[PDB]
């Protein structure tokens, strides 16, 4: 009849619904899955990447409540050429671009300017692409692996990917997080196996771009209230990726952005017992994100009724062999996930 | 035994009364038996598909009201019976599947179930048959009557939501905009679009079908027995009433004139801006509207909502009345307090749509309904089919309080105040509202200031009431 050799290859699948607030790193999960598992226009949104980073560096020199100003005040020519290409929407990217934006970022005023960059709403690639596209203001080069997990580019409304490791099937639902594409979600909420649940942990000291009051970790703390208290999804354990570890790292080693001036409740936190740290690593990052961990399990602790579970794991998107790990295990957790019916 | 096979004949009739035939001899040989476990955890189960290619025919009677003036309400149900009867021999001639009939407006498809290569030659044909038996009903029954036609292809979704008084349906936005071609129509023509015309060919008498206030043009012419009844008796009190089925069981047809029954509609206001049709068809879409309605129906299972009953669902509308049942006053209750419990069905179903909202993240549902009592007229319209509904001035005013409201709020009528009012409830008065029949009309809504400083707006007298969605109000106000 072919109908019952499709329902049973459907019931072989696993869909895997990525869920969580906005620039969490999704996208980039679903891209390092098809680097491990499965071209001028990533040229093109990589330079527009640069471009938004430059610009939005640019204007909030003179938009912070100190106005930081340039270390070399040759440069206000420059400034103004990045603030006169500020609003355009065909940009041809002149070698002049280039040098202006090379000689903008090796001055220190604009580097002490993107310091203070939780103060606005800035991309998650700028350090890496401010080098990059110094490396690419010529034509000539193709993007790498590394320069294509960075490019940011939003996504809007449900996109799938099916990639089968070692004959097995996985089909998985790359959904766009910002405030008003949430009303797209219950469109996946049907026989899904798993939620894998992206959130930015280094994000605790900046805020969402929707209203610029609300904190991004507390914004990603209540929606994770709303998706695992809902009533379509009492039965569907939640696997929680913690991504960004390694600007979480370097943000408690900097030193600058303390939790505790943000989330309290930090200063009287001791780390678990259970702690299992990576080698070589300062207890300090290990408290900070084993903090974000149990403030997430605080959650998913406080209801559910053993029904439905959530397997908190520590992960980096950019880097593929902590992606390879941490699908490897919850590949192993998904399999009994799907077995669970 | 026999009383087997003989339960098994009205469970077959009933199936196919409410459902096309394909899909009841799908049903017939017991396909899903989940589905069968249903007739007996996340979602409810629900069945659609998106059907490309088939041709959506809306039809509406010209001139209902004064026809239907001075009837003794067993005439009028009689002559609807005559019309619609010749109606459905049309359909069986034509091979257009009708899909329900609400009101004075009834309406077909073409080749939902089973893709057929000329269905939009079998909507227009079956359309220009309705001008010609009307007109023949005319002659006959001499009632000065017409209809007028519209007719649009594109893709649908079909299927059954909801699950108390449930029907095989269609929802799209080419049901929409086949919906406002209709209204957009000439009485007598058949009223097509371009995505008609891209393969009518041409063999009709074409005009330029413009409007007096998009490419469109004009057509004129040219122990297993104890399950077997339990199900078929589900499936007959799905379909009519009890006391329909009563009266029914000695005769042949029904027809009933009650003097005092309320009815509301409750329309979903914002589900077009829920809708899109980005991922696969927006079937999901209608799976969350299944649930919103799943949890209506379910409001009847309540024993003190016993005497309310449901019309049907029109797209996101949801008709219900009250006050059919009680032929009985006992001696301990008030004569109006069928009112009372539509009235607290109105309120609880805003309670639901409230609980319902909690559930949806980043997104509210709002709900208007309208309220209204007064005299209306029940009956059966198939006969091999059947189809229960009420008609009337009533349902009519019912129709335009749901229409004309403010979302959030329960919008009741002057006399529906006039009763409700001394039963304690505290309504604040809206202004006056242009009622086709009853010209300004004054009008009420129940939340006490639910806004914050404006509870009044009386400025309102629009007259270009034209719905681009699948509301309540088709089938309402010719
Ligand atoms: N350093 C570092 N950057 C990351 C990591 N994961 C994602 N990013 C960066 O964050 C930015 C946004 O990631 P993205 O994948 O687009 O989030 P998203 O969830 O898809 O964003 P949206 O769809 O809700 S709008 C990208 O520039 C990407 O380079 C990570 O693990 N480490
Ligand atoms: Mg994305």
């Amino acid at each position: 009849k072919q109908l019952q050799k499709d329902k049973q290859v459907y019931r072989a699948t696993h869909r895997l619904l990525l869920l969580g607030a906005g620039e969490s790193g999704k996208s980039t999960i679903v891209k390092q899955m098809r680097i491990l598992h499965v071209k001028a226009t990533k040229v093109q949104d990589i330079k527009n990447n640069l471009k938004e980073a430059i610009e939005t560096i640019v204007a909030a020199m003179s938009n912070l409540v100190p106005p930081v100003e340039l270390a070399n005040p040759e440069n206000q020519f420059r400034v103004d050429y990045i603030l006169s290409v500020m609003n355009v929407p065909d940009f041809d990217f002149p070698p002049e671009f280039y040098e202006h934006a090379k000689a903008l970022w090796e001055d220190e005023g604009v580097r002490a300017c993107y310091e203070r960059s939780n103060e606005y709403q800035l991309i998650d690639c700028a350090q890496y692409f401010l080098d990059k596209i110094d490396v690419i203001k010529q034509d000539d080069y193709v993007p790498s692996d590394q320069d294509l997990l960075r490019c940011r580019v939003l996504t809007s409304g449900i996109f799938e990917t099916k990639f089968q490791v070692d004959k097995v099937n996985f089909h998985m639902f790359d959904v766009g997080g910002q405030r008003d594409e949430r009303r797209k979600w219950i469109q996946c909420f049907n026989d899904v196996t798993a939620i894998i649940f992206v959130v930015a942990s280094s994000s605790y000291n900046m805020v969402i771009r929707e209203d610029n009051q609300t904190n991004r970790l507390q914004e990603a703390l209540n929606l994770f209230k709303s998706i695992w208290n809902n009533r379509w999804l009492r039965t569907i354990s939640v696997i929680l990726f913690l991504n960004k570890q390694d600007l979480l790292a370097e943000k408690v080693l900097a030193g600058k952005s303390k939790i505790e001036d943000y989330f309290p409740e930090f200063a009287r936190y001791t780390t678990p017992e259970d702690a299992t740290p990576e080698p070589g690593e300062d207890p300090r990052v290990t408290r900070a994100k084993y903090f974000i961990r149990d403030e997430f399990l605080r959650i998913s602790t406080a209801s559910g009724d053993g029904r439905h579970y959530c397997y908190p794991h520590f992960t980096c998107a950019v880097d593929t062999e902590n992606i390879r790990r941490v699908f490897n295990d919850c590949r192993d957790i998904i399999q009994r996930m799907h077995l669970r019916q | 035994g026999k009383d087997l096979e003989v339960e098994k004949a009205l469970k077959e009739r009933m199936i196919h009364s409410v459902m096309p035939r394909i899909i009841a001899d799908d049903l017939m040989k017991q396909g899903d038996e989940e589905s069968e476990n249903s007739v007996k955890i996340a979602f409810r189960p629900f069945k659609m598909q998106q059907i490309e290619e088939v041709s959506i025919l809306f039809a509406d009677i010209v001139g209902f009201t004064k026809m239907s003036a001075n009837k003794s309400a067993h005439a009028l149900v009689g002559l609807l019976n005559d019309l619609f009867g010749r109606f459905d021999r049309l359909c069986e001639e034509t091979k257009c599947e009708k899909i329900s009939t609400l009101g004075d407006c009834y309406y077909c498809v073409a080749g939902c179930p089973e893709p057929r290569a000329d269905h939009a030659y079998c909507c227009i044909e079956m359309g220009l048959g309705m001008i010609r038996a009307i007109e023949q009903f005319c002659q006959e029954k001499k009632e000065m009557v017409n209809m007028r036609v519209g007719v649009h292809t594109g893709t649908v979704l079909c299927g059954i939501l909801g699950m108390r008084r449930f029907k095989f349906d269609v929802w799209s936005n080419d049901v929409n905009l086949a919906n406002l071609m209709e209204q957009l129509g000439v009485a007598g023509k058949v009223h097509i679009s371009e995505a008609t015309a891209k393969y009518l060919d041409d063999r009709y008498e074409m005009e330029d079908g413009k409007v007096t206030e998009l490419k469109t043009y004009l057509i004129a012419g040219q122990t297993k027995i104890q399950s077997m009844r339990d199900q078929a008796d589900w499936l007959l009190r799905n379909i009519i009433p009890y006391h329909v089925a009563e009266q029914l069981k000695v005769s042949q047809t029904y027809s009933k004139n009650h003097d005092s029954g309320g009815v509301i509609f409750a329309s979903i206001v914002n589900f077009s801006e829920f809708y899109e049709e980005n991922y696969e068809g927006g079937k999901e879409c209608y799976r969350v509207l299944n649930e919103l309605i799943g949890d209506f129906d379910e409001l009847l299972s309540k024993p003190d909502y016993s005497s309310i009953e449901k019309i049907k669902t029109i797209g996101a509308t949801y008709m219900a009345a009250s006050g059919l049942n009680a032929t009985q006053c006992r001696d301990g209750s008030h004569p109006q307090e069928h009112l009372q419990i539509l009235f607290e069905f109105a309120k609880e179903m805003m309670r639901v749509v409230d609980d319902f909202n909690n559930n949806m993240l980043w997104f509210n549902f709002k709900l208007r309904v309208g309220f209204n009592h007064g005299p209306l007229t029940a009956g059966v319209i198939g006969t091999t089919k059947l189809l229960y509904d009420i008609w009337g001035d009533t349902v009519n005013i019912a129709s335009r309080m749901d229409t004309t409201g403010v979302e959030c709020r329960i919008q009741v009528s002057e006399e529906s105040y006039r009763v409700l009012s001394k039963m304690g409830y505290e309504f604040d008065y809206r202004g006056t509202v242009n009622v086709k029949g009853k010209g300004q009309m004054k009008t009420y809504l129940y939340p006490k200031c639910t806004d914050s400083g404006l509870v009044p707006q009386h400025q309102l007298s629009i007259s270009p009431d034209i719905r681009v969605q699948v509301d309540g109000s088709i089938g309402r106000s010719p």
